């Protein structure tokens, strides 16, 4: 209809004792503006008028007691939104036998209704918020129920036993209600179609089984004490499945596997989950398939080989999983996520089009001569181990290898290894030196080497990433190296102040004062930067690092263009004594002398303090 | 072209154009709600940057959230997520949004970022601003903890009870503010001085002499709702 939008601008018309008061069918209010009374006079409080859409809008610890008295005195009141309503509980004399819909979005109500009250044409109940709720009603007699969304109701204690009754139920939303720790069982014919139960942190019981041939998504995101799951009829058409950090969850309903249409299945966080059910390659379109920390996980089962379209398989932490199934070709399977798997104990042989291969923490220890035959691996990342001299059919594949804590030297027959493109030390607390490295390396991630004096090599990749995180033992030939290599990427090194090599210093801050070296008569010039950044509390695991670079002439006024214009890695340290360097283009200036303004994005991480450049 | 590729062409030139902070705070929000139009878009515009070169993910949500924040700074990020919050939870829109949300919330949380940063991060100028709800329920979801969140606002605010509870008391005011949790940050400041063994009447006194950027000066000391409520829920 046309709603009567008034703010306070209403209730002069019911002061009127004349008819006028009746034939509003609608009636809209919105009090954000706060009082305690509306200024109503006790005779139109006899007035028996009817309303039958009401719309109205409360106010925070405002708890009209006269609009009370006109609204629910109205026999035939078809509709019924009151936000923030104010009141412990409805009052007694409400008539609800015409109630189509029921809208609280926030309340401090504490029972609804006394009694077995008539529900005959309620079609939707929405509840939210209503953080004060203790019970529902007897929602008996309530068949043509469709929704009820009792979103972040935190106080509800337990849903009443008759939602058996609910025939019609297409909706039951129960978000985040912390203290709900039972649902009871819904009947043979209601057919929920979206049961959301996400952070129930105390839910413990679910029905014995729902109906489930018109159901798109079961969301229990949170549920850390679920014991077990309904089972899942047909499911002909679920569309979500979520079960992150669901914890306690022993094993899985065996009609998971009906659901034929799903697209992606994420059971993150599943912990004390022993086994997936044998249905599951029954799944068709499957395509990615989450697991991560699912410890107590001790089998994966055979069956995955019907699966024709699996795309991603992550598995981390997966700690107690033992053997992957055998004698599979996953026809379209992409990247195999294996890491820190510590009891794999046995190579992964289940596709071959595999292309990124990840298998880091695993106790793998051989390399089977089958890979050949596999589509060429884009990404095949391993754990170094001493016996891997052994498989040369292993070398030329590999692409990142990582040494251990307990790794006395880096092997000499690393130059040998061809496609290798990084190699991460981790806390190597007893080396002494890194040997030739192959010229296809772009990264050297020495995380803490407590003792790295000896660099002995000459990197010669134009994309190299030479990060040495605390890495304090180091003779200042090797400084010198990781300062002076040629590379259009960053470079980390342990220091306290800019070095002298870096002529034109300047102070903490983004204004850089550079003299050019001569009239220049090459066109290009090229420069190397310096950047420490400004000690301020820094959390011990700051990964991420972008900057800015602006050029601009003070002798000549105009914004210099710069080439790179900004570097940025997602992998870098933020430490604060710690020098950072990069390169430099510019084109032909004009001009003599350039002000370089080094700035950061990401201002709230870190500050670029003492940085000083130098020109090539 | 397609949807997917003027998308992925649009991400692209933003991140390698180099563009404006107010530029960039401009046009993060256009793409984010590009991003949430249909649901079959930050499912394929995560895999085709998965499997893009570059750095190596977990997940399809991941990759798309290290581009977005990689084009457009951790603090565009946040003004996309907190102005662009769809109305109906249980639609496809939130469900995208809620997706995107959480892709970056995790990437916060696996680069060691403290609460500090989170909240310097969402910082918007406004002090009410950390108590709306689509930030303060952001803000719980990278610390885990409301505890966590509500110290960290604290100390953004330089450990000053007057400027925090003058910010409670003004979202208090908000009209779709969830008054139990803010009843649950006003509760933990009265906690937080409670169990400390502070019962002192002065708690009055303490307040006067930590108020009066800059911020509305309580003048309202609430003798008694911010001093007789601390008096008689503890000693």
């Amino acid at each position: 209809h046309q709603l009567l939008v008034g703010e306070r601008d209403i209730c002069e018309v019911l002061n009127d004792d004349t008819i006028d008061s009746r034939r509003f069918i609608g009636i809209n209010l919105d009090l954000y503006k706060n009082v305690e009374e509306l200024n109503i006079s006790e005779k139109a409080l006899e007035r028996i008028h009817d309303f039958q859409f009401v719309r109205i809008n409360g106010k925070n610890h405002a708890l009209h007691e006269r609009l009370q008295g006109l609204i629910y005195q109205s026999p035939q009141i078809r509709s019924l939104h009151w936000k923030c309503y104010q009141n412990i509980c409805l009052p007694s004399t409400f008539n609800s036998e015409f109630l189509v819909e029921l809208d609280m979005s926030f309340s401090k109500l504490q029972k609804l209704w006394e009694g077995t009250k008539q529900l005959r044409n309620l079609k939707w109940m929405d509840l939210s918020y209503s953080s004060y709720l203790k019970e529902l009603p007897n929602l008996s007699t309530a068949t043509n129920l469709e929704e009820l969304k009792l979103r972040n109701c935190s106080s509800l204690v337990e849903l009443p036993s008759s939602i058996e009754k609910l025939t019609s139920l297409q909706i039951l939303d129960l978000h985040r209600c912390s203290s709900l720790v039972e649902l009871p069982s819904f009947g043979n014919a209601t057919k929920l179609e979206i049961l959301n139960l996400e952070n129930c942190s105390s839910l413990v019981k679910l029905p014995p089984s729902i109906n489930a041939n018109n159901l798109q998504e079961l969301s229990l995101t949170n549920c850390s004490r679920v014991v077990e799951l309904p089972a899942i009829e047909n499911a002909t058409n679920l569309w979500k499945l979520n079960l992150l950090n669901c914890s306690s969850l022993i094993e899985l309903p065996l009609s998971i596997g009906t659901a034929t249409n799903l697209k992606h299945l994420d059971f993150r966080g599943c912990s004390s989950l022993v086994k997936l059910p044998s249905s599951i390659g029954d799944m068709t379109n499957l395509e990615v398939f989450y697991l991560s920390n699912c410890s107590n996980l001790v089998e994966l089962p055979s069956s995955i080989g019907n699966l024709r379209k699996l795309t991603l398989l992550l598995m981390r932490g997966c700690s107690k999983l033992e053997t992957l199934p055998t004698n599979i070709n996953l026809k379209s399977l992409h990247t195999l996520n294996l890491i820190d798997c510590s009891r794999l104990k046995s190579f992964p042989e289940i596709s071959t089009h595999i292309k990124y291969l990840r298998l880091i923490g695993t106790a793998i220890k051989e390399v089977p001569l089958s890979i050949m035959s596999w589509s060429p691996l884009a990404h095949f990342q391993i754990s170094y181990f001493e016996s891997l001299k052994e498989f040369p059919h292993a070398l030329d594949i590999i692409t990142e290898l990582q040494l251990s804590k307990d790794i006395q030297e880096v092997p000499p027959w690393v130059k040998r290894m061809s496609r290798l493109r990084a190699l991460r030390l981790n806390n190597c607390n007893n080396l002494v030196s890194l040997p030739q490295l192959p010229d296809s390396l772009a990264y050297l991630y020495a995380d803490n080497c407590k003792s790295l004096e000896r660099l002995d090599c000459c990197f010669n990749n134009p994309e190299i990433r030479l990060y040495f995180p605390k890495c304090f033992k180091l003779n200042q030939e090797a400084r010198d190296l990781i300062m002076h290599t040629s590379t259009r990427n960053f470079a980390m090194l342990p220091g306290t102040q800019v070095p002298a090599c870096f002529n034109h210093r300047a102070t903490s801050g983004d204004s850089l004062k550079i003299k050019l070296k001569e009239s220049p008569l090459p066109t290009t010039l090229t420069f190397k930067a310096c950047i420490m950044l400004v000690n301020e509390e820094m959390s011990y695991d700051l990964k991420s690092m972008s900057v800015d670079i602006v050029i601009r002439d003070e002798q000549n006024d105009l914004k210099v263009q710069c080439t790179p214009s900004y570097h940025q890695c997602t992998e870098i340290y933020v430490l604060t004594e710690h020098i950072y360097t990069f390169e430099l283009e510019v084109e032909e200036v004009t001009s003599t002398e350039l002000v370089f303004e080094f700035t950061s994005v990401n201002e709230s991480i870190c500050k670029i303090g003492e940085c000083g450049i130098l020109q090539r | 072209p397609s949807a997917v590729e003027a998308l992925i062409e649009t991400i692209d030139r933003h991140g390698r154009v180099s563009l404006n902070d107010e530029a960039k705070m401009k046009k993060v929000v256009r793409t984010w709600k590009k991003l949430i139009e249909r649901d079959d878009l930050i499912g394929e515009i995560g895999k085709h940057y998965f499997e893009a070169p570059g750095p190596l993910h977990d997940t399809y949500d991941e990759a798309l959230a290290t581009r977005l924040v990689t084009t457009y700074s951790d603090r565009g990020v946040a003004r996309a997520i907190l102005h662009t919050r769809p109305s109906d939870p249980l639609s496809k829109k939130a469900g995208q949004a809620h997706r995107l949300e959480e892709a970056v919330a995790s990437l916060w949380k696996g680069r060691g970022y403290t609460s500090d940063n989170v909240v310097s991060s969402i910082a918007t100028g406004h002090d009410v601003d950390f108590f709306a709800p689509t930030a303060f329920t952001f803000l719980v979801k990278c610390v885990e903890s409301e505890d966590d969140a509500n110290n960290a606002i604290f100390e953004y605010f330089g450990s000053n009870p007057s400027r925090y509870f003058s910010a409670v008391l003004h979202a208090m005011e908000k009209p779709d503010a969830d008054s139990r949790v803010l009843e649950s940050s006003k509760k933990w400041m009265f906690q937080c001085y409670a169990q400390k063994q502070f019962p002192t009447p002065v708690f009055e006194r303490t307040l006067a002499a930590y108020q009066s950027n800059h911020y509305e000066k309580l003048s309202l000391s609430q003798i008694e709702e911010l001093v007789e409520e601390y008096s008689r829920i503890y000693s």
